[PDB]
RNA sequence: CGGCCAACUACGUGCCAGCAGCCGCGGUAAUACGUAGGGUCCGAGCGUUGUCCGGAAUUACUGGGCGUAAAGAGCUCGUA
RNA sequence: GGGAGACUGGAAUUCCUGGUGUAGCGGUGGAAUGCGCAGAUAUCAGGAGGAACACCGGUGGCGAAGGCGGGUCUCUGGGCAGUAACUGACGCUGAGGAGCGAAAGCGUGGGGAGCGAACAGGAUUAGAUACCCUGGUAGUCCACGCCGUAAACGGUGGGUACUAGGUGUGGGUUUCCUUCCUUGGGAUCCGUGCCGUAGCUAACGCAUUAAGUACCCCGCCUGGGGAGUACGGCCGCAAGGCUAAAACUCAAAGGAAUUGACGGGGGCCCGCACAAGCGGCGGAGCAUGUGGAUUAAUUCGAUGCAACGCGAAGAACCUUACCUGGGUUUGACAUGCACAGGACGCCGGCAGAGAUGUCGGUUCCCUUGUGGCCUGUGUGCAGGUGGUGCAUGGCUGUCGUCAGCUCGUGUCGUGAGAUGUUGGGUUAAGUCCCGCAACGAGCGCAACCCUUGUCUCAUGUUGCCAGCACGUUAUGGUGGGGACUCGUGAGAGACUGCCGGGGUCAACUCGGAGGAAGGUGGGGAUGACGUCAAGUCAUCAUGCCCCUUAUGUCCAGGGCUUCACACAUGCUACAAUGGCCGGUACAAAGGGCUGCGAUGCCGUGAGGUGGAGCGAAUCCUUUCAAAGCCGGUCUCAGUUCGGAUCGGGGUCUGCAACUCGACCCCGUGAAGUCGGAGUCGCUAGUAAUCGCAGAUCAGCAACGCUGCGGUGAAUACGUUCCCG
């Protein structure tokens, strides 16, 4: 075990806890709920890329707050999309529930998407050389990204052998806490067993 | 030790008695942390050779330390892939720690059924020069001596 | 010498053949042996080529040898085991035959480490 | 029909049965074994074995070498 | 110092003789055989004998090679320079052949001091046919002959000509500085070394003394073993030498160089690594884990550091994955395709160990198409703590919080690769400085974060109470008060900032001042590229394989707690620095709703009844401790120590304490007298010792783990040895 990880060694200086309420008897419960969301979210949306999962909780009320390099997708035109994620959350009995779907800004920038992309394109047919190189130059050409570093292991190209690469661009320091790194974990289905990809990126410091 | 020596402790005169020996021995006699104990240990012990002799018993407990206080120490010394046991000089300090190490565990064996009564006698002894403290600097000095042969390394 | 063997799963005669190779070593160690453990390990996967790993530990007055290998078979393993043991127990001896030769000795010759330094006088020699 | 050397997948088997000119392939997911689809090269032939030359500058005339890789006689005198 | 012969010198060793002279000498890492006390070793004088020739004496001379230095004489070989007088190609190489040829060895005859194969003892060792010690025969020496081999090597056949230089040194001729003393210097011939061009080479290297450029002649090689061996032959007194195969077998054997790893190689450094100390483990009893054995089963995983109070932060049932037996199969649990329905569902009765079975009571809402529920029939399917951590992801340990690991461009090399990253200094640090065919960069180091130590502003409740009032003992208890703590927000404060001295005037370093704190203040969090196919298919996920009337699933009972042993971590002791009894003082942190639970009362005590107040800076955990202090008693004993084991009697939780809980009371009173070889932790608020709390948790096997405070030492000379 070498690395803890990012988001958790920053957790209260640079980034933000992704549910926000307060419980004192209904901790547990609380909890149970949150995974059952954040579980139902995973699977039920994977065409558009899932950035991030917030929960805010208020008595009845719960906010929901997904977001999506694809919000076109997630939504109905008339709202059926939109009326199908109400009807099962209310099944969640999450009491009154009532969502906030987002847009990321520029999806290349984001470490969970870049990993989404690098495993689906592995998964196909993808080289992982390509795959790893295309994602990137592509976050390096965004005009906030400071270093990334890209990660997948496992039997890469449907060896007997497992191997471990990765590439750097840049400046990536995971020892420096001001420096914000956004990480970004997901594994790939291939034919012949499971490749994991993380991705690391730094856009400069925040005080 | 490897990058130098360490700086010491200056611990402080004793409040009773002002002088710098006595808290040595304290904290000599000293178990388990248990200081009050130790104080009391050896204020009896004192104030019982006191009794025994008639004088002061800071005087005594000097000369005790003098009559068992040693000079020369042997130590095994590693020259040319060979051990020989070499006798060597003694620091001042070395020489006191050692003194005062001795005093209080051939007190510890004695059998005057209490350790004040037995660090009591064990100084008093010292003092005439009787102690089986002042019977192992003799074996001390005895063995440096017999082995004198080596001091030249 | 006892020893005792800790095996696992299936491996009949292997403790009996490893405890009466092990315990011959016993004159070869130059010093006391405190203990000895011998345990024996099998692979289960069948593409393991050399499945069955052996391993020893003895307390030669303090001293750890330890050694380990690998085999087809107990048999094979443990004979293993005794060679790999009774080189490191050879290297091990620190005896004075063992040290004889490593001892600076040679007055004014070979440096070594703990070679006697030279007595220099405190005037250059001229 | 792994590479040399044109031409790959599936099923069966599992250090077996077997293959193999060399390197080497068989350890329940074999493009190297067996069989089927597909393919390639030849074609009234196609392969195997035996033998000779070539590749081999590997007996070097063309066209090699001898300090440490094999290779300067232990050193001289002197006959053809 | 080229060879042969003859004669001869001195030092030293050995022995013999004679003085003086005593009790050891000799030998080794350490000793013992051995010598000596019958006079040794030591010292002095004399004598005999043999062998080798210190200083000169070297990378210096001579010889074809082997090789050759005490001195003198005799005989003798070669080389070099100059003059060039003489002959006039008379040269070179040389198969076979002949001669010479270290040491060892062989023959015959001498000699024999020292040394010394063999051989004897001594020692070391598990064993020593060895290394080491004491003796010691051939041999070593001479004469005359055999042998004919060597790492006989420059691992380089002989002859000749040509191809940059620089610098030592040996022999000889000569011009010019000129003292002409002087290696003055030059030129030239002949040797002998070093460094270096061009060129050559796989590279290392060679390089006018070629391994370069060429010509003449000779010897030899044709993959590695078998094998320089067999057979035959020749030579030899013999040992043996020379010439010299094949069968068979392998897919290599080799040379140079590169990167690692390693060394009982060197250098420089570090770390409780050693040393200096303190306390332990190993001996006893018990708790816990493991091995082994046993059993129906003792579920599985973890095996040096880095497994073994580990997964387990809680095995009576459950857990539970194992065993015996009893049931069940679209299943204990999902979702879909169909047929039939209004019931599913509960509630009581009986049977059963229970699962389960059976009986009696209750019965859907949409809305006409059917949806929610189940029934069976099904059918897809579920379901595996089944296998493989050597197919995987994720997570983790470890080297190691060590300072290291790399990349772009450039340059060098045929290439693997190298440089940067090395050198001097410095640091905790690849930290920095100065240099430098390198210039930069990345991950690491450091900093940014938390906590702790000082102060300022803000701040007063449930927290303080200094100054005022009411208090009744019972106290901040109460009205009030910011003053002092404290609680939690903001900030300042340590930056070598300053001074003095060392320092390349550079890093850095020493000391001082100021300050709460001085030199990354203390402690955390943070773990580079990788390694060990390290651990984990049993948290989870997962490729492939396997089971599917079962390896799935339900239930009762049992097991995971078995015990002749072995290992590991702990606790309690073996006592007076103590046991026991009475009084008495000081903490922090944390926890609490179907939880903490007070006063009171009832029990001797676990405890019972009861419920105040508390989601808690408020109440409860008592107002909070124990070691501590004071007083009494015990008087060195297997005890007033020690508490194991066992008998009896209880309490609580729980459906249920038999296997198999904790606690209380009475009695019982084991081993144990400070623990072998060996081994562990710790550098200061640390070790040692004392108590308190939390998680898991109905209860607890908790002496375990994670925290909190109380009291509080000794020692560090220093890196030779052990470890990394």
């Amino acid at each position: 075990g070498q690395k803890i990880n990012p988001h958790g060694f920053r957790l209260g200086i640079t980034t933000e806890w992704k549910s926000r309420w307060y419980a004192d008897k209904q901790y547990k419960d609380y909890v149970k709920e949150d995974v059952a969301i954040r579980k139902l979210l995973a699977t039920g949306l994977e065409r558009a890329g899932i950035a991030d999962v917030e929960i805010e909780r208020t008595r009845d009320r719960v906010r929901v707050d997904i977001h999506t390099a694809r919000p076109g997708i997630v939504i109905g035109r008339r709202g059926t999309e939109a009326d199908r994620i109400r009807a099962d959350l209310e099944k969640l009995t999450g009491k009154q529930v009532q969502l906030n779907i987002l847009e990321v800004k520029n999806p290349e920038s984001q470490a969970q998407l870049v990993a989404q992309g690098v495993a689906e394109q592995l998964s196909n047919r993808v080289a992982f050389r390509r795959a790893m190189r295309k994602a990137i130059q592509s976050a390096m050409r965004q005009p906030n990204v400071k270093g990334i570093r890209v990660q997948c292991s496992g039997r890469l190209g449907g060896a007997e052998m497992s191997r471990s690469e990765f590439y750097r661009e840049g400046r990536v320091p995971l020892h420096t806490l001001r420096a914000d790194i956004d990480y970004g974990l997901y594994e790939a289905k291939t034919t012949f067993g499971r490749i994991g990809v993380k991705v690391w990126i730094y856009k400069g410091d925040i005080v | 030790p490897r990058k130098g020596p360490a700086p010491k402790r200056p611990l402080v005169n004793d409040p009773v008695y002002g002088s710098q020996l006595v808290t040595q021995l304290v904290n000599k006699v000293l178990l388990e942390g248990k200081k009050s104990l130790a104080e009391r240990i050896v204020y009896g012990a004192l104030e019982q050779a006191r009794e025994k002799t008639g004088t002061d018993p800071v005087v005594t407990l000097k000369r005790a330390l003098d009559n068992v206080k040693p000079a020369l120490e042997v130590r095994s010394r590693r020259v040319g892939g060979a051990t020989y046991q070499v006798p060597v000089e003694v620091r001042p300090d070395r020489s006191t720690t050692l003194a005062l190490r001795w005093l209080v565990n051939f007190s510890r064996q004695r059998r005057e059924k209490t350790m004040v009564e037995r660090l009591a006698n064990e100084i008093l002894d010292a003092s005439n020069g009787l102690g089986a403290s002042v019977k192992r600097r003799e074996d001390t000095h005895k063995m440096a001596e017999a082995n004198r042969a080596f001091a030249h390394y | 010498m006892d020893v005792d063997v800790s095996t696992d799963g299936e491996l009949p005669g292997a403790a009996e053949y490893a405890r009466e190779k092990i315990g011959r070593l016993s004159r070869r160690a130059h010093r006391p042996v405190l203990h000895a453990r011998v345990r024996l390990t099998r692979h289960g996967d069948p593409a393991v080529e050399r499945p069955v790993i052996a391993q020893a530990n003895l307390d030669v007055n303090g001293r750890q040898v330890r050694a380990q290998v690998e085999g087809v078979n107990a048999r094979e393993a443990v004979d293993r085991l005794e060679a790999r043991l009774r080189s490191r127990l050879e290297r091990i001896a620190e005896h004075w035959e063992a040290r004889r030769g490593g001892v600076p000795a040679e007055a004014g010759r070979e440096w070594r480490h703990e070679s006697e330094p030279a007595r220099r006088p405190g005037y250059f020699p001229r």
